């Protein structure tokens, strides 16, 4: 419950190589929950 | 001295016409609901068939005489096989696609009807269907009227009268896998099922 604070936090992946997680959880589990509802689980904007 | 006799007789020839007959008959009592017996009492034959199969694959040792012919069969019948492996997992997926929260939001109906159009859409949004394949679930799929498919009872009507037949030829694949290692051609097989 509390890890769910920085799912949204742009700076999410700090001290931690991989900075380009969420957009590889975005490419894998974007047809099944929504494109739109990860990008709002996850802070992201398609867009940009 | 039966199973050898078997082994030896033109059985399979008979296996191989079978396998085409069931392939294109199920493909075509699917779209009618009015075939729904027939379609039933069809997978029924095809359940004993894979029975009479498992049967004449008793007590064989690795790499059997038996199994290598069984394995030539089916490559022989792989395009029959491929489509049937293939009528299960598009029901299978759509079961799936069903339960998924995508279709929730895309059919925006209380009265739980979905469109032609909407439904097409949805499953090109999940992208796990080819387009024949989605035409073919369309057309499977009965609108009562105005293209409103009632998509629970068109994910239900064909789970439970296959469960056996899928489950004697995963058996049967599984059985070969086991028995016949290292055979290029079973791992197609075993990788579209």
């Amino acid at each position: 419950q509390w890890d769910r604070l920085v799912l949204n936090t742009p700076s999410f992946p700090s001290n931690y190589w991989d900075k380009f997680v969420k957009r590889k959880v975005l490419d894998k589990h974007g047809d099944i929950f929504g494109r739109e509802r990860i990008a709002e689980l996850l802070g992201m904007d398609l867009a940009s | 001295g039966n199973q050898q006799s078997l082994a030896h007789s033109r059985l399979w020839d008979a296996v191989v016409g079978f396998l085409h007959v069931f392939a294109h008959m199920m493909m075509k009592l699917a779209q009618d609901s009015s075939q729904i017996e027939l379609l039933k009492e069809l997978l029924d034959l095809q359940k004993d068939m894979v029975v009479m199969l498992l049967s004449l694959l008793e007590g064989n040792v690795v790499n059997g005489m038996i199994a290598r012919q069984m394995v030539d069969m089916l490559v022989e019948s792989s395009s029959n096989v491929e489509m049937i492996l293939k009528f299960f997992d598009m029901f299978l997926k759509l079961k799936d696609i069903v339960g998924s929260e995508a279709f929730q939001d895309y059919v925006t109906d209380p009265r739980g009807l979905i469109s032609k159009k909407d439904f097409q859409k949805a499953m090109d949004s999940q992208k796990q269907f080819t387009g024949p394949e989605i035409q073919f679930l369309l057309s499977c799929s009965e609108a009562d009227e105005n293209e409103m498919i009632n998509f629970e009872e068109f994910a239900n009507r064909f789970q439970e009268p296959a469960r056996d037949i899928g489950f004697n030829v995963a058996v049967l694949l599984t059985n070969l896998s086991e028995h016949v290692p290292h055979d290029p051609r079973l791992r197609n097989f075993l990788e579209l099922a």
